[PDB]
């Protein structure tokens, strides 16, 4: 019976890695929303399903890809926010905790500004209990949308003089005046006694699968 | 009764800094090796070196 | 001479510390500022009904 | 000492800013309820003492087993 | 970390570090044993000696 | 250790002394168990 | 712990005689060779017998 | 002075004035000879 | 001060901080980025530390360093015994940041 | 605050009683959060078709991968699964063999029963190299 | 609850307990307040009988609860207002809701030190019970519980 | 009369020197954009933390309540975290903090 909604699970994920595995230029921000929105609708990913027969049961990790593949939330519609907290909804009732560097990962996809907080808002509406890992993870996010700007400025004021500024290169060095959990000073962002600077960089599909298949290795020798 | 919250507790927030106040203990936060001194026979002893 | 420099190279070394005391209380603050938040926010839910 | 409230004595091994017992303005003792476990009333309670016996206990260490792994896997607590 | 990071450590150093790939090699297959970690000996095999 | 794998398996635990001294036949051994009572202490030079 | 082939150079510390008594290749014939050239530890109950 | 002469090394009435004027810690049981626990600020940040 | 060195060459979050901002900024690719640390005695300067100077920091193979530098041939000084250990550095634990810079 | 105020005054036979206005409301509401529970528990027991790594511990590296179905609903199960790994593995099925958990923490677990195994099941999502599919 | 009130008042024509009440509650406007609660009881025989204006003892009695948000320099003026009322027999005034008996003892708060914000939010009706509550309500607070936490930061993060 | 015209300055209620949002919009100019984007909308992450780095720092509502924190709730509730609504204690610990706020070297 509930080895049918497994089976066609089974499907699902097997299309989920398969746009997963695209992460191309062709695939593009309106191309990726649309498609995402296209496997929920599919496959009924809907909160509304009942608890047998609910297909998101029966993915294994390909559930937190697909949940970071809805990130960054193309420009139509406010509409977006609601993929997210539509497959959140689901882990809700099924009762697999979100790991911390699935949502760290989560917030380093973010785009801009109101999106993080689309972000920490969409897991407020779904019953997450706010730790540490979260408001760490968030403020790290803040911190690299501002670096990013001002990295983007300074490259830029590079491209029309040709030899860079001395401010140019003090922000290379120090990183954003007044930053908020700096570098220059480690000890302040860690939570547990564990550093938790993930979200302060971008991170490419490989990165992901970079961590995840180094653990397979060495599962499969040591 | 009155505090009763959704919100898990202080140790799920993990709020706290610092930890045990002499750092790395090896009874208390690391692992603990070798031999139990129950007397304090080589706690007091005097450095013959 | 030379037991002044090692002197003043200590003191320099604990106001360096209790520099490096300060910021971690600073985030200690925040940190239970946060938790703070979480019950308050709670708790002014309820009071809004 | 006979006086009334001079009757806890001139204990030095105690943890108070006085030697004399009977000056300390911080714990007045209770001499009726007091004592059970730790013999006279006047004696610092278990786990004030600066003093230990050679076949009593001293101080638990407190945590607030995971770490005895390498140990006598049957040791208990 | 410290062979990537730092140039005193490496170039003509005080005092030498050990190269991970230098006293390991990896992958090895010795008469049907699979070795995911061998260190590197200059007679090779018991039958190199 | 990356690698020492080879003596892990011919490798050997160590004994359970705790509770082995524990569940030795004893000559002080109840059918029930009662806690011995309070012991006299120590009331200071005028009581005894 | 007897061993050190294993670090590559051979074994010190004298154990080796106890291991060549006649009376070891007694009792256990071959366990001189099997703790002089594979690494391997010997316990209380193997050096009590 | 204070290093060859017994009387100046007495604490509670000259070294400890002279102390507390310069601004180095001071207390009964001391580290150096004379009252001192440490160098003041100015000892220790100017070669003299 | 010998307690003040144990900080002073960069923590690893700050070279991958470092490394990508010069990214962001030069245009360079991310790819191919090597950053590195030198840290030099602190009261004079030995053979080593000038060597590892003209050789790595400046690409300068020997024959264009002798040429502009001849007096490099003469220069022996090396490290006191006093000041041999600049270079290496207290390794502290994360649950001891607290006491100990 | 608007709970406490809602006792009620009935009068039950022949006799005066106080009773919550809501009680039985409470009760619906109760009956159908443990109905939920049960939903979710049976639903744990039901079959689950996850692909089987199991690495024997010693010095022969040798890794066995099969496609395997868990029905934890009627110990046996552990034993089919032993069973298995020993068919695979080419040894006969009477050796005694310990199950383990590997963990993603890099830790390790024994498992002594079946209905651990579920809870194993449910507890680890699977980490995965998606590029293998 | 700030403050609350407990009003035995004389069992008068409606009209007169009615006009009597609004000039307690604007009474408490005036004076920069709030009203959490104003509850009525009905007329009941207390245990004691008490004087009215008419200096003729009463039997009977209405029971009035108050729950109020005042400052404490401007309920001196509430309180010598509501005493000096002739249709109040007797006004007791509990003070003591945002620090109640029970808490801040010796670390009896789990991960918070004196929290005062938790009585503050809540009525007296629960910091104080009531006679009647029984072992039902250990049920209806946790309905009550569980349903808010689940729809609260929904319905906040909405406007 | 300097003196009394102190405690009818606390009487009646104590501020927040607008000093305060001034070098909070100068040092952390990011976390004040994004409160500048919000205002008047509920916050469920409180950007504001900067602004009151400890518990004493806010005083201009009951219970160390910040100010933004109020956004979206009732405006009931606003009159009753008020200042009107404080003991004198209270009040009275508000005064001791602003003052020690304006002279404290450091928080």
């Amino acid at each position: 019976n509930a080895y049918a909604a497994m089976e066609l699970a089974a499907e699902a994920r097997r299309e989920i890695h398969e746009l997963w595995l695209s992460a191309e230029t062709a695939l593009e921000r309106e191309k990726r929303v649309q498609q995402v929105a296209a496997l929920i609708e599919k496959y009924k990913l809907d909160p509304s399903t009942p608890r047998e027969a609910d297909v998101s049961r029966g993915l294994g990790d390909a559930f937190d890809r697909l949940l970071l593949l809805c990130l960054p939330l193309g420009k139509t519609d406010a509409k977006g926010t609601d993929n997210l907290e539509r497959l959140m909804h689901l882990a809700g009732r099924n009762g697999r905790e979100l790991s911390v560097r699935t949502i760290q990962h989560l917030f380093a996809r973010t785009d801009s500004f109101a999106e993080a907080l689309a972000v920490f808002y969409t897991m407020r509406r779904c019953h997450v209990a706010m730790n540490m890992e979260a408001y760490y993870s968030m403020l790290y996010s803040l911190q690299r949308l501002e670096e990013e700007g001002w990295g983007q400025h300074f490259r830029n004021e590079y491209e029309e003089n040709g030899a860079p500024s001395e401010q140019a290169m003090d922000f290379i060095v120090k990183g954003i005046s007044n930053a908020l959990l700096p570098e220059n000073k480690p000890w302040l962002g860690r939570v547990m006694f564990q550093d938790r600077n993930v979200p302060d960089r971008r991170y490419d599909t490989r990165d992901f699968d970079e961590l995840d298949t180094a653990w397979t290795q060495r599962y499969k020798s040591g | 009764l009155m505090a009763h919250s959704d919100t898990k507790g202080i140790p799920y927030f993990k709020v706290d800094n610092r930890g045990h106040s002499n750092g790395r203990v090896p009874g208390v936060n690391a692992p603990f090796f070798g031999e139990f001194d129950q007397k304090m026979m080589q706690a007091m002893s005097r450095p013959l070196n | 001479e030379k037991k002044r420099i090692e002197a003043r190279q200590m003191m320099d070394g604990r106001q360096a510390l209790k520099k490096k005391h300060l910021d971690l209380l600073r985030e200690f603050h925040e940190r239970q500022f946060f938790f703070w938040y979480e019950r308050a926010s709670e708790r002014l839910q309820n009071m809004n009904l | 000492a006979n006086h009334p409230n001079r009757q806890s004595g001139i204990q030095f091994l105690t943890h108070y800013n006085t030697h004399q017992r009977f000056r300390v303005n911080k714990d007045y003792i209770d001499y009726m309820h007091w004592g059970k476990e730790q013999g006279q009333a006047r004696l610092p309670h278990r786990h004030q003492r600066v003093a230990f016996d050679f076949n009593d206990q001293l101080h638990p260490t407190r945590i607030g087993y995971a770490w005895f792994a390498s140990q006598d896997p049957t040791f208990g607590h | 970390e410290e062979r990537r990071h730092n140039i005193h450590h490496t170039h003509r150093p005080t005092r030498p570090l050990p190269d991970f790939e230098e006293v390991f090699e990896r992958d090895v297959e010795i008469d049907g044993h699979r070795f995911v970690l061998r260190p590197r000996w200059n007679p090779r095999t018991l039958q190199d000696v | 250790s990356i690698y020492a794998h080879a003596l892990s398996q011919f490798a050997v635990c160590r004994q359970p002394w705790n509770e082995y001294i524990g569940l030795l036949t004893k000559q002080d051994s109840t059918p029930y168990h009662t806690e011995p009572q309070e012991k006299p202490a120590y009331r200071g030079r005028k009581q005894g | 712990i007897f061993d050190g082939p294993n670090v590559g150079i051979t074994p010190y510390g004298g154990m080796t005689r106890l291991l060549a008594r006649p009376e070891t290749s007694l009792k256990y014939p071959g366990l001189a060779e099997f703790v002089v050239l594979t690494g391997a530890s010997l316990f209380a109950g193997d050096a009590l017998r | 002075d204070a290093s060859n002469n017994r009387f100046f090394r007495g604490y509670y009435y000259g070294q400890r004035e002279l102390h507390q004027l310069l601004g180095r810690p001071h207390s009964l049981e001391a580290t150096n000879a004379d009252g001192s626990n440490d160098l003041s600020t100015y000892e220790a940040n100017t070669s003299q | 001060n010998p307690w003040l060195r144990n900080r002073q060459l960069p923590h690893r979050r700050q070279m991958e901080g470092i490394a990508r901002r010069v990214c962001f900024v030069l245009g360079i690719p991310p790819s191919e980025v090597r950053i590195r640390n030198l840290l030099l005695p602190p009261t004079y300067l030995d053979k080593g530390s000038i060597v590892r100077l003209n050789d790595i920091v400046f690409r300068l193979s020997n024959e264009q360093s002798n040429l502009l530098i001849p007096w490099l041939t003469n220069y022996n000084k090396e490290l006191d015994p006093k000041d041999v250990d600049y270079t290496a550095l207290a390794k502290t634990t994360n649950e001891e940041e607290w006491l100990t810079l | 605050s608007e709970m406490f105020r809602a006792y009620v005054l009935e009068r039950r036979g022949a006799t005066d009683v106080v009773t919550h206005r809501d009680a039985e409301r409470a009760a619906a509401w109760s009956q159908q959060r443990q109905r939920e529970y049960d939903a979710y528990c049976s639903l744990k027991e039901a079959p689950h078709p996850r692909h089987v790594y199991a690495r024997l511990e010693g010095c022969e590296g040798k890794i066995v991968s099969f496609e395997f179905v868990f029905e934890i609903s009627c110990t046996t199960t552990i034993s089919r699964l032993k069973s298995r790994i020993l068919d695979a593995l080419g040894m006969p099925r009477d050796r005694n063999i310990d199950l383990g958990w590997y963990l993603p923490t890099l830790d390790t677990c024994p498992i002594h029963s079946d209905e651990e195994l579920m809870q194993v099941l449910h507890t680890d999502p699977g980490i995965e190299d998606p590029k293998e599919k | 609850v700030f403050y609350s009130f407990v009003l035995v008042m004389k069992p008068r024509q409606r009209r007169f307990t009615s006009q009597a009440l609004r000039e307690i509650g604007v009474a408490v406007y005036s004076n920069g307040g709030l009203i959490r609660s104003i509850t009525n009881e009905g007329i009941m025989r207390p245990y004691s009988r008490f004087r009215d204006a008419d200096n003729t003892p009463l039997t009977y009695a209405r029971y009035i609860i108050l729950q109020l948000d005042m400052g404490e320099e401007e309920m001196g003026k509430v309180d010598k207002i509501i005493r000096e009322h002739q249709d109040v027999l007797m006004a007791l005034k509990l003070n003591n809701l945002e620090r109640p008996v029970g808490i801040r003892s010796g670390n009896k708060e789990l991960q918070a030190a004196y929290f005062p914000l938790d009585t503050f939010t809540r009525l007296e009706e629960e910091i104080n019970w009531s006679p009647q509550t029984s072992a039902d309500i250990y049920t209806q607070l946790e309905m009550n519980w569980k349903e808010f936490s689940r729809t609260r930061w929904s319905s906040f993060l909405r406007n | 009369p300097v003196q009394k015209k102190r405690q009818e300055q606390m009487l009646y209620g104590v501020n927040i020197p607008e000093t305060r949002q001034m070098k909070f919009e100068e040092q952390h100019p990011l976390l004040a954009g994004a409160l500048r984007k919000l205002e008047g909308q509920p916050k469920g992450f409180p950007f504001w933390y900067r602004k009151y780095p400890t518990r004493r720092h806010a005083y201009e509502y009951r219970f160390s309540i910040p100010v933004e924190m109020l956004d979206g709730y009732n405006d009931d509730v606003k009159k009753a975290l008020s200042k009107g609504m404080m003991s004198i204690q209270e009040k009275q610990f508000a005064q001791e903090a602003m003052y020690m706020e304006r002279y404290a070297e450091h928080d």
